[PDB]
């Protein structure tokens, strides 16, 4: 019996958006928030720009 | 008359056969139907290496 997966290669294209909110105090600067977040490529830019 | 050699007179055995065979030398290999290499690769995911 097979139980080995069967396994292939995929190319994974995504976007790393980080908007990052910041206070700046006297003598120090302080995050009060990192949104982070991982936003899909679309199909006009994998053909057209990436590849 | 003469002399005559031993194998020029017909034999008949008085002797009862017993063919006894011995048992032949044989060898065990190490065999085994998934290896724990195998095992560990059949699963879908794994967290170490993720």
């Amino acid at each position: 019996e097979n139980i080995a997966p069967y396994k292939f290669k995929a190319t994974m294209y995504y976007k790393d958006v980080t908007v990052s909110q910041v206070w700046f105090g006297h003598r120090y600067s302080q995050f009060m928030g990192i949104f982070e977040d991982r936003a899909p490529v679309p199909f006009e830019e994998v053909i057209d720009k990436i590849n | 008359s003469h002399q005559l050699s031993r194998a020029d007179i017909t034999t008949v055995s008085t002797f009862i056969d017993l063919n006894i065979t011995m048992l032949e030398d044989h060898e065990f290999v190490p065999l085994e139907v998934y290896t724990r290499h195998e095992i560990k690769d059949s699963g879908l995911l794994d967290y170490t290496e993720v």
